[PDB]
């Protein structure tokens, strides 16, 4: 039934979700990633058949080799939202939830959306940050679509290399915007370049770069 | 729908229930006149429509220059001279079968046979 | 028309025509013949002014997007568009639809065609097409040779049965391999039914060395040098799957004459097909 | 299969009872009298004003030159006769306007004391209706309620 | 085409007055609910009146034109199917003969 | 040739023929057409097929 | 049957240009609008004074 | 659809429906408004069968409308889960009452605990308007079609493998593509717009090199991928699409005299 | 019913010289009436002395009617409607 087709949907975007973080570069093991259905209900879903978004949502901790090219990468924290749709209050115990744990970065997935008001609250803890997702987005990674090509942020370093090789600004690239999924898919920001591996027909690979703007 | 004027008002008869009888009334919001309901309906809708495929038809039908023709008698008078046209519900979906007309009675019969 | 009746539908009163221009026709068939006659013209006109205003604005568009001196494509602000030049940095004109042998077909006869056998005897090749083959039975610093080349063309296939879905086996590409060949063969007279000079190790490195030599890009900057490697990809996977050394040896038969004189020439056909710079 | 023209050649070649009488009606009276048919659209049977209601009352109800535009006499008596007739009590009221589509070839046969009759031409008619009977009117008192 | 010309039209005057004596109730009277059939008779889209026989009333319109005693531009359309009997005196029409 | 000719005719006439016959099959109330388009719809092409085809 | 008029002759629905067309009946019609167009600047002599 | 139920006919059905909305009224009949005083006893005959053996306090306006058959399984449904959808619509508080699958009058009916009539007609509105029974938003017609998608066979060819399809009108990418039984990795939408902000510039940027290679594959000739390729990468290089139009590039700081 | 055809041909009218005219010369004549009017008022308001000469000024049909044709322009507000004949070739 509807909660039935609840669950999956449920399901779906908590896999889906692993793969999100697993793409930053944190540490999550393939077959974690890939529980079925079944072990999910058992696991999150209640005695009734309700599940449990509260007991669901989970820490991330970058795998050491993510450490390695990025100093700075953190320990990650996500959550879900009960509220179909979201107080400021609960968001409070979040982002201070955060503070006392400090993540460094932590992501929200509501199911609807959150009082106007919260996601004033939301850049508020700087240098930390907040991702928020629609679950219902979620339930489709955009980028196991086959026109979506492999990206991947760059160390500055790398960033750094690149235009001292080809003698530019970094205005003139090419760009992509903050607001596109993919971006939020790897939670980009201002001045992110990320190389585009590209299966092109004419050479086979072409890999391409833009600039978060 | 098949609603009454007022007398010596001739005013469209709206639906006023009585609460007291339990029933509707029909009165002219110009005068006093008034009067029951003597149908329990109300009102309907009726989105589809069968009605008034037939229009145009006159006993003087036959007299059109240009509707072609055939043979089949009529079902009843059993005379096989008539004429036909197409559903005059020129709506867009509409089937395409054919309206036949006795010439003898002028006797109504289509050409599908699904449904008389 | 009103020649009709009405509710007609049928082809002729609807606007058919059967008879054809050479018996003429009929007032009603000329009229309707008119009627879509026109249709064409009213259709050509615009079809026209939408098309030469339409083409005029993407010239204004595109209107000075030039290839600067390192294969890269930006308009005059510099803003790059395309870092290599049409993806491979191959000009227009030199191109030809050329087929990839390696695609197509299957595994056995892609063995059949590719598999080269030594030590064992599956697909033995049989020694008198070349001097050596009759002591090079059973070698190993060489058979291993084979099963480096032949594992990567087989990581050609699964490479571009991906790249291109739909196995097609066919695509633009710069020079034509298949002519050189054929001038080749023409030049030196292959005197079938003879040993060949080559050694497998002629073949095999000389190709190596060969793909090496198709310089698209000219710093030494493992940014330069990797969209090299990403240039020529699909180029030489087509290369070294036609020079597949069976198919060298066994048709195409080559001698060292024919072959060097052959690889020097891809090299330079394909320099000459490189994009110019300066070309809007 | 082909044209062929002189055939002029071949052409010029080939060449109880009951009677009732009447009477145009004298001419004075008309000279001096004014008359005209009413109409009603009660959709009542009849209506009489006998049963109408009494008393009844129809009536209606220097510098230097200029340019004066142009109208036959006729217009413009009968424009500036624009007051509506008006028949009342001090009860029920009728009015009605002018409708200048059948006011031509009318002559009345007056059924006279006698079998005989006259003939009377026709001057004007006249579609007094009814009135205010159930009297409402929301001058801009819906009007200004209508904007709702 | 070669065989066209333009109606350069008339007075309609003529035409009202027959059909006033011939049958062509005035508006005015018309009472619809108790005549449902009455053909709607047109003029230059002058909705004139109304007629309760109009196939005798077209042939007589026709030979009246025939006769020459209408003139031949005047254009008249018995729309069978709609009740309703055009007619044009305009000058501007375009017709040819037959 | 004067006889294929003939034939022409004839793939003339099979038209007809499998235009005459399509017309009474919608007449007869006896048409479907497939889901997506109308019965009308279908029913022109159903037709027109068959008089490109004849004349191809 | 309920025929009430014949045509005079329909090769009489050509205007001015197109009757001069010879067998306007056998040809692709533009190629008649393009005749049309073209005898209207073919030379000729256009007025015997 | 799901690559193991790919040609798969009764998956193809089983879908065919999930996404095809279906109004209201797109189905019923014809309504009519009433008057049944007794909340309980219906003033029509037939219907009390139905309101016992629903039986086994209200208001009078008892609107009525019909189902037909056919399209009721064109759309194969039951009035059940229509009303639990439109009592959950609303709420518990008006009474729909439906007759069942095995009867031949697809009827169903309400009351509610001025003139309710009116509200009646703005509420018999929003049923056939606004309700939609199932199927997602914008997409009716959903046209099945077979195909064939060159598979390579286990040997190592292709074959043409055949295969269903499911073509649509409208778009509504979001939804469809969150559809369970379908293949998501491989959805391709005629608009390209939504491919974009659904699934980001590079994939519009190639979406829309499928739309305009098209164009001229439709017409017959060739034109070298570079070309195109090169002009489907200026409009994507502000990120986001941009038309080549006065508003498109001249909107661009790039020289005034240009 | 369905939407009317707003091309059916009946549905239009030549507006020939005969009609064309018409517009010219009925609007052109008001042109006339609006000045002598205007001139009559004056030699009253000034007692001058009624000539006829200066009260119609010819011109103001004969100049209005040689333009309008020998420019399409036809008040402006329309053009394309005199052109020079064509005299090619006959059927020109
Ligand atoms: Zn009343
Ligand atoms: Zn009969």
């Amino acid at each position: 039934q509807e909660n039935e087709r609840n669950i999956s949907r449920l399901w779906r975007a908590f896999r889906t979700v692993k793969e999100m973080v697993k793409d930053r570069g944190y540490f999550i093991t393939q077959e974690e990633v890939e529980l079925p259905l079944e072990d999910f209900k058992a696991k999150y879903c209640d005695s009734m058949g309700r599940p449990q978004r509260k007991m669901m949502s989970f820490q991330a901790n970058p795998t050491e080799e993510s450490i390695s090219k990025f100093p700075d990468m953190g320990s990650l924290w996500v959550e879900f939202c009960d509220e179909p749709s979201v107080g400021v209050k609960t968001m409070k115990t979040f982002v201070i939830h955060i503070q006392e744990k400090n993540f460094q970065t932590g992501i929200f997935v509501y199911q609807n959306n959150i009082t106007p008001s919260a996601m004033k609250l939301v850049p508020s803890i700087p240098p930390a940050t907040i991702e928020t997702f629609n679950e219902a987005a979620l339930v489709v990674n955009i980028t196991h679509h086959e026109l979506v090509p492999k990206h991947i942020r760059l160390s500055s370093d790398e960033k750094r290399e690149l235009l001292k090789r080809y003698r530019l600004k970094e205005s003139q690239l090419p760009r992509i915007q903050r607001a596109d999924p993919v971006a939020l898919y790897l939670g980009l920001k201002r001045g992110e370049v990320v190389k585009i591996i590209r299966k092109s027909e004419t050479s086979g690979r072409y890999a391409s770069y833009r600039i978060c703007m | 729908t098949t609603f009454r004027f007022c007398r010596d008002c001739n005013n469209m008869l709206y639906p006023r229930e009585d609460k007291e009888n339990n029933r509707l009334l029909f009165e002219c919001r110009t005068c006093s006149y008034v009067e029951e309901a003597g149908s329990p309906l109300v009102y309907r809708h009726e989105l589809i429509t069968n009605i008034g495929e037939t229009a145009g038809v006159v006993q003087d039908i036959g007299s059109d220059p240009t509707l072609p023709r055939s043979d089949r008698e009529c079902p009843k008078c059993h005379s096989r001279e008539n004429v036909f046209f197409q559903s005059q519900q020129r709506r867009k979906d509409t089937s395409m079968v054919l309206f036949f007309v006795c010439l003898s009675c002028s006797h109504i019969f289509t050409s599908d046979q699904k449904n008389k | 028309l009103p020649h009709f009746s009405k509710d007609d539908y049928s082809p002729e009163s609807k606007g058919f025509v059967e008879n054809s221009y050479l018996r003429g026709l009929t007032p009603q068939e000329f009229f309707f013949h008119a009627m879509g006659g026109r249709e064409g013209l009213i259709d050509t006109a615009v079809k026209t002014a939408e098309t030469g205003y339409i083409q005029r604005r993407l010239v204004k568009a595109l209107e000075d997007i030039m290839v600067h001196y390192d294969n890269t494509t930006r308009n005059s602000l510099g803003n790059v568009i395309q870092f290599i030049y049409g993806e491979d940095g191959m000009d227009a004109a030199h191109i030809e639809k050329q087929s990839l042998d390696t695609i197509g077909g299957s595994d056995a006869a892609f063995e059949k065609r590719y598999r080269v056998d030594l030590l064992n005897t599956d697909h033995t090749l049989d020694p008198s097409l070349l001097e050596s083959g009759s002591e090079i039975l059973g070698d190993l610093k060489l058979q291993v040779l084979l099963d480096e080349e032949y594992k990567q063309l087989v990581k050609d296939r699964k490479f571009l049965r991906e790249v291109f879905v739909d196995g097609e086996a066919n695509w633009p590409l710069p020079v034509n391999i298949r002519r050189i060949i054929q001038n080749a063969q023409q030049t030196f007279h292959i005197d079938h039914t003879k040993p060949s000079d080559l050694t497998i190790k002629d073949i095999v490195l000389g190709v190596k060395d060969l793909q090496e030599n198709l310089l698209v890009l000219r710093g030494k900057n493992e940014i330069i040098q990797n969209a090299q490697r990403d240039a020529v990809t699909l180029f030489c996977c087509l290369l070294r799957s036609r020079l597949a050394t069976r198919r060298v040896l066994q048709e195409y038969r080559l001698t060292k004459q024919a072959f060097d004189w052959v690889l020097s020439n891809i090299e330079a056909q394909f320099l000459r097909s490189v994009v110019h710079p300066g070309e809007m | 299969f082909i044209k062929r023209d002189r055939m002029r050649r071949n052409f010029l070649r080939m060449r109880e009872y009951n009677e009732f009488p009447l009477r145009a009606i004298p001419k004075e009276d008309l000279e001096n009298m004014r008359t005209h048919l009413l109409k009603f659209q009660s959709k009542k049977k009849i209506n009489p004003v006998t049963d109408f209601h009494l008393p009844v009352r129809l009536h209606r109800k220097r510098k230097t030159r200029q340019l004066k535009v142009l109208d036959e006499n006729a217009k413009k008596l009968r424009f500036e006769e624009f007051y509506p007739w008006v028949m009342e009590d001090f009860y029920n009221t009728w009015v009605g306007s002018y409708e200048a589509g059948n006011s031509d070839s009318y002559v009345l046969l007056s059924v006279e004391d006698d079998g005989s009759f006259t003939m009377i031409p026709a001057d004007k008619v006249y579609k007094f209706t009814a009135r205010n009977k159930y009297a409402t009117l929301t001058i801009d008192e819906a009007e200004k309620r209508m904007d709702k | 085409s070669l065989m066209s010309c333009i109606s350069v039209g008339t007075d309609p005057m003529p035409i009202i007055t027959f059909l006033s004596e011939w049958g062509m109730e005035p508006l005015e009277d018309y009472v619809p609910h108790q005549s449902p059939d009455a053909t709607r008779v047109f003029v230059n889209g002058v909705w004139h009146g109304v007629h309760r026989n109009p196939a005798r009333l077209m042939e007589t319109l026709r030979t009246l034109r025939r006769k020459g005693d209408i003139n031949p531009e005047v254009s008249m359309i018995r729309d069978i199917r709609e009740k309703e009997l055009k007619i044009f005196t305009d000058a501007g029409r375009v017709y040819r003969p037959l | 040739d004067g006889p294929t000719m003939r034939e022409i005719t004839e793939t003339i006439a099979e038209a007809k023929k499998k235009v005459l016959d399509v017309t009474k099959e919608a007449q007869a109330n006896l048409l479907t057409a497939k889901h997506g388009m109308t019965l009308r719809e279908s029913f022109e092409d159903n037709v027109v097929r068959f008089l490109n085809e004849a004349r191809d | 049957t309920t025929f009430t008029h014949c045509e005079i002759h329909p090769s009489m629905i050509l205007g001015v240009a197109a009757s001069i067309i010879p067998f306007p009946d056998h040809n692709q019609s533009p190629r008649n609008t393009y005749q049309s167009a073209m005898g209207k600047q073919a030379m000729g002599v256009f007025l015997t004074n | 659809l799901e690559p193991g139920h790919a040609a798969d006919q009764e998956q193809a059905k089983l879908i065919r429906s999930a996404i095809e909305h279906t109004t209201l009224k797109s189905v019923t009949i014809a309504s009519e408004i009433y008057y049944d005083p007794d909340p309980r006893s219906t003033v029509i005959p037939e219907d009390e069968e139905i309101i016992q053996l629903h039986f086994s306090q209200q208001s009078p306006w008892l609107l009525r409308l019909e189902l037909d058959r056919a399209a009721m399984n064109d759309k194969d449904l039951t009035m059940g889960q229509v009303g639990e959808r439109i009592k959950q619509t609303f709420k518990n508080d008006l009474f729909v009452i439906w007759s069942e699958d095995n009867d031949e009058k697809l009827i169903i009916r309400c009351r509610v605990v001025a003139e309710e009539d009116h509200m009646l007609k703005k509420i018999e509105n929003t049923m056939l308007e606004n309700i939609t029974l199932r199927g997602v938003e914008n997409i009716e017609r959903v046209v099945m079609m077979k195909y064939d998608r060159k598979v390579p066979s286990p040997t190592g060819e292709y074959v043409k493998e055949p295969e269903w399809v499911l073509e649509t009108d409208g778009v509504n990418l979001s939804e469809v593509m969150t559809v369970p039984g379908i293949d998501p990795t491989r959805i391709y939408t005629n608009s390209f717009i939504d491919i974009m902000e659904v699934l980001g510039i590079e994939a519009g940027r190639a979406a829309l090199y499928k739309e305009v290679y098209n164009v001229i594959a439709s017409d017959g000739s060739y034109v070298n991928y570079r070309h195109m390729a090169l002009l489907v990468d200026v409009m994507t290089t502000q990120g986001g699409l941009t038309s080549v139009t006065r508003h498109g590039f001249n909107r661009s700081n790039t020289g005034a005299l240009m | 019913k369905d939407q009317d055809d707003r091309d059916h041909f009946g549905k239009k009218r030549l507006d020939l010289a005969g009609p064309l005219l018409a517009q010219l010369f009925k609007t052109l004549f008001k042109k006339l009436t609006k000045d002598i009017f205007r001139y009559m008022q004056r030699t009253v308001e000034e007692a001058h002395d009624f000539n006829m000469k200066l009260a119609i000024n010819a011109k103001t049909i004969t100049s209005g009617l040689k333009y309008a044709l020998a420019t399409g322009n036809w008040g402006s507000s329309r053009a394309g409607v005199s052109q020079v004949l064509n005299r090619y070739t006959y059927s020109s």
